[PDB]
RNA sequence: UUUUU
RNA sequence: UUUUU
RNA sequence: UUUUU
RNA sequence: UUUUU
RNA sequence: UUUUU
């Protein structure tokens, strides 16, 4: 399964 | 009887004869469709996995929440065990979109959880970590040691006094509070008063009324 | 029934019937993994001692913390037995290091310390430290008397009962303080008048509205 | 405007080694797993833990 | 299950097993040898005492 | 851990 | 931030 | 979850 | 609203 | 209804 980054550009 | 108004029934029977909705469907301990799918929609975009592989992500949450809880104070993050590996995904976005709880919203998982721990005990001794913590002395009754568990009319009598019993073990005599510290934090007036160098001193403008003797 | 949203399954079935992590691998009162790598790569970097020796070193620490607890409080130094002398190790990159705690790392180590616990009891009476606090008084459960135990679902039912029972014994009625005293010392304003020789006094500058009689 | 980042970047920091702000070290906040909301610009929203507000 | 760390165990297994110190030996509850020692050799020092007496 | 005179 | 002799 | 020295 | 160094 | 980590 793929890892979630600690800073996205989600935000 | 039924109910009338104005000389009129307020009911209408043939709808009502045929009217047979699942009880968990109109049940207010459940998170609406609605809500779900709100929270669902928030953990795809906050998570950023396509909807594909979102269903894994959601089994991995399922298992974990399981074992662990849906408290609304839970954070950190949850893992997923990939073969031998474990993978982290921040607990966030799963409990500040879960509306009006988590435990409410993971609820809609609750037949599953059941039978996934039906199914894990089948092969190996499995209580969650929740009944180990309640302290279940029955190994039959792990199917339904689980926070989030949704007590249901097919519900045998015995598991229901057992996950009431755990149910208050848990809780308590907690009491909820409505209000923290208030946010408004000054407490005095603004001074607006002058300082000229005419002032005999920073807080006193004159000594007008003072004798000498 | 599973949950749906939007009209499709929000589970993978396939993937769910074939998910089947191990319970401490996915329990959130166990340090994770990339906590635990971190945790040991501190202590090895502070320790400035090689992945060859390391290990002996992670044996004695697991015997130290078998008798003497895990607690965020613990402090000075531990001693590993080589022979017949005593070599102290620092207790500061142990403590500092360990993320969320101490107890969850140490969790990782709770098979090996019980099966330590048992072989050392094989040779002779061994009760661990933690269980004669505890005032423990029973020699067969001396394999749980300790406080980073993991309660799992292969521990007997009389052994997690006495387990529980020492906890609670032990935490008593200790309640948690979210804060200490604030660290911001200065309550008064800055004193920013200007003091000139023609101050009548070194707190007023004049005595303007003062009349003799 | 830099609030969300600044707690995400507090949480990254907090993946690989104990970091409390400066700020609630002066506050003698003695929670490590509220430090992503240790700062003093930080913006409180309808996402915010109620324990976190 | 051995506690691991990045694909190797983080213990001595064959140590470990030969490991078998003293229970009083590593507790917190009682000085170590080296501080037993120092405190008498300063009471050495201060009674003024030989080492036979 | 300490605090047992 | 400073002010801890 | 923590708080078990 | 501000005043959190 | 919530509060079960």
């Amino acid at each position: 399964v793929p890892r979630i980054k600690a800073i996205t550009s989600k935000m | 009887r039924m109910p009338k108004s104005k000389g009129a029934t307020v009911l209408n029977l043939e709808h009502l004869l045929e009217y047979a909705p699942q009880q968990i469907d109109i049940s207010n301990t459940r998170a609406t469709q609605s809500q779900f799918d709100t929270w669902y929609e928030a953990v795809q975009l906050a998570y950023d996995i396509g909807e594909t592989e979102m269903p894994t992500v959601m089994n991995g949450l399922m298992v974990w929440c399981i074992e662990n809880g849906t408290s609304p104070n839970i954070n950190g993050v949850w893992v997923m065990m990939c073969g031998d590996e474990q993978v982290e995904y921040p607990l966030k976005p799963i409990v500040e979109n879960a509306k009006p709880t988590l435990r409410q919203i993971m609820a809609h998982f609750s037949d599953v959880a059941e039978a996934y721990i039906e199914m894990r005990n089948k092969k190996e001794p499995y209580m969650p970590r929740y009944g180990l913590v309640r302290n279940l002395r029955d190994g039959s009754l792990a199917r339904y040691a689980f926070d989030f568990y949704e007590v249901t009319s097919r519900t045998p009598v015995r598991a229901r006094e057992a996950h009431i019993q755990m149910k208050a073990a848990a809780l308590k005599s907690a009491q909820s509070r409505l209000f923290g510290l208030d946010g408004g934090i000054s407490t005095q007036e603004e001074n607006t008063e002058r300082h000229t160098t005419e002032d005999v001193s920073p807080s006193m403008h004159t000594l007008l009324g003072v004798k000498n003797m």
